[PDB]
């Protein structure tokens, strides 16, 4: 468990000291892929539950 | 509403973050 | 129940136009495999991004909030800011959705 711990502490802090290790284009087309299947779907988002919901 | 940006970040890290997130 | 969900494969598997006529030299073929280190490669500020089509924002910021907390064993303290808390309750959709992500990267938009 502590050899574990220090395993995961290590790699958070290797994360952050090399940045992010995804791409702005591969971010940007996983972006556009997900809103062209949303609104292919007609999905419409999950409002909050304002005061009453009654379930 | 008014992104994240993580609690954390560093310098540059948020430079990239900025860049690549944007 | 998932042997039920093996039945219904198996029949799905039967029940294909002519999928065992291999008299013109046609193929079937089977993958199976899994997505390594599923649960430690989300990064947060992408998952939020996603996350913010389909809910409420300040609810996306409290799903993406959560994670950003420090894990503790007895003496030891770190943050976490890659990949995502596996054990909390709402995480179960977490995984269900963002894994929705790869099947538009796999099987194509049109298929």
């Amino acid at each position: 468990t502590r050899l574990y711990l220090k395993a995961e502490q290590e790699r958070q802090h290797n994360y952050l000291k090399d940045g992010p290790y995804i791409t702005a284009e591969e971010a940007v087309a996983v972006y556009t892929t997900t809103v062209h299947w949303l609104e292919s779907r007609r999905f419409s988002p999950i409002p909050f539950p304002p005061l009453s919901y009654k379930h | 509403v008014q992104p994240f940006h993580l609690r954390g970040m560093s310098s540059t890290f948020s430079q990239r973050s900025r860049d690549i997130f944007d | 129940p998932p042997p039920l969900l093996v039945y219904k494969w198996c029949q799905g598997i039967n029940n294909l136009q002519d999928v065992w006529e291999t008299s013109e030299g046609e193929c079937n073929v089977m993958l199976e495999s899994r997505f390594e280190k599923m649960y430690e490669k989300i990064d947060l500020t992408l998952l939020n991004r996603l996350l913010r089509l389909i809910v409420d924002h300040n609810i996306a910021d409290y799903m993406t909030a959560k994670n950003n907390v420090v894990i503790n064993y007895k003496d030891m303290n770190h943050t976490n800011s890659y990949g995502i808390i596996r054990g909390l309750q709402f995480a179960s959709f977490i995984v269900q959705y963002y894994g929705l992500v790869m099947d538009l990267l796999v099987l194509g938009l049109h298929r």
